[PDB]
């Protein structure tokens, strides 16, 4: 525990410990978002080549 | 005073869509029309403009002065362009998995609003409704404006008829407005980043996450607002051809048809 | 990273974005004048039509 003073008085305080568990919250998005425009597909496709 | 609404399904399918946006929270935006006479008082809603919410939160939705002089400033814009005499006329805003009816608040907002003019007039549209006994979806509207209690209280929820207008075709305004939504949305994200990078005293692998997170987030509005959107747009441009063909073969069959009797 | 802050991926998609985002100002462009001709055509054939 974390002590600490205040009206002379010591009063305890919290405590966190930081760990990988704090929102991680793996995504990972599965099943194609799939769209019939031509518009869409050509621009996607043109500007995948830049990364 | 007020005794009805009128509601140009042209901006009827700008609030739907934008409803139908996203289900996690609440949005809002402002309607523009005209005051039109009978016998009976009627407000005539034309058009639409989207609007992005800073306070968020639950059923905390208001709309700033600012927004205000926004609106006003699009009405004297549309009144000039169109030729009509456009005001802002009313407000709506989305209850997803909530409720149609207005809460307090939103009746007390609407109240803030009628002490800026008697003639304002709020929508609400209920979106998403899950119910798995009956697998059945529902999506609703509703009109309002609000009125002194029966004793000397506090304001009170009132109805308003509400009515949708047959607009045959999709208006320009409506259009140069829908496709507004993606623009908002890639404005709010870069904005939210820049609030982000605004902390220079800041970790080099932290902006290496925040910079993930963005790239993520701007895929996730592409590949569920902008695509379909776009998508749509193509669908429907096919559908007009087909439309103008099928139209030019009656044009020119009713043509034949009166002409040689003469 | 890059010089001068900024990062190399927040560019190219804000790029790609607005790539997609002006292909959609073209096709809202292009249907709404697609609007307007049908309207024309159907306020012709509606008052032949009346007539
Ligand atoms: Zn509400």
């Amino acid at each position: 525990a974390l002590y600490k003073p205040q009206r002379g008085l010591f009063h305890r305080v919290p405590l966190v410990v930081t760990n990988l568990g704090m929102s991680d919250q793996l995504g990972y998005k599965t099943e194609p978002a799939s769209c019939t425009s031509t518009v869409f597909s050509r621009a996607v496709r043109t500007h995948s080549s830049q990364f | 005073a007020v005794q009805a609404v009128h509601l140009e399904s042209d901006a009827f399918l700008v609030c739907l869509n934008h409803a139908l946006s996203t289900e996690k929270e609440e949005v809002m935006g402002l309607c523009i029309g005209e005051l039109n006479d009978d016998i009976i008082r009627i407000v005539h809603i034309h058009s639409v403009i989207i609007l992005r919410r800073s306070d968020k939160r639950k059923d905390r939705v208001e709309i700033s002065p600012e927004q205000l002089s926004a609106a006003s400033t699009e009405a004297e814009r549309l009144a000039e362009l169109t030729g009509r005499p456009m005001r802002v006329v009313g407000w709506y805003h989305s209850h997803p998995h909530i409720t149609v009816w207005p809460s307090h608040v939103d009746v007390r907002t609407q109240a803030m609003y009628q002490m800026m003019d008697q003639g304002f007039v709020g929508l609400i549209f209920s979106c998403f409704i899950e119910d798995k006994n009956t697998k059945t979806g529902r999506v609703l509207y509703t009109c309002f404006q609000s009125i002194q209690a029966q004793k000397s209280s506090e304001y009170e929820r009132i109805e308003i008829p509400i009515h949708i207008v047959p607009h045959i075709t999709i208006g320009k305004v409506c259009l140069e407005s829908a496709v507004e939504l993606p623009k908002i949305l890639c404005q709010e994200e870069q904005d939210a980043y820049r609030r982000i990078h605004s902390l220079t005293h800041l970790d080099s692998v932290t902006k290496i996450h925040n910079g993930s997170v963005f790239t993520k987030n701007l895929c996730s509005q592409m590949s569920a607002v902008s695509g379909p959107l776009l998508q749509w747009l193509e669908d429907r441009l096919e559908q007009n051809q087909q439309h103008l063909q099928e139209l030019q073969q009656e044009k020119e069959e009713l043509m034949e048809e009166l002409s040689s009797l003469e | 990273f890059n010089e001068d802050g900024s990062l190399k991926e927040v560019h190219k998609i804000n790029e790609m974005y607005a790539a997609v985002q002006e292909e959609l100002k073209s096709i809202c462009q292009k249907v709404e004048q697609s609007e307007r001709e049908v309207e024309k055509l159907l306020m012709d054939v509606n008052q032949l039509k009346e007539v």
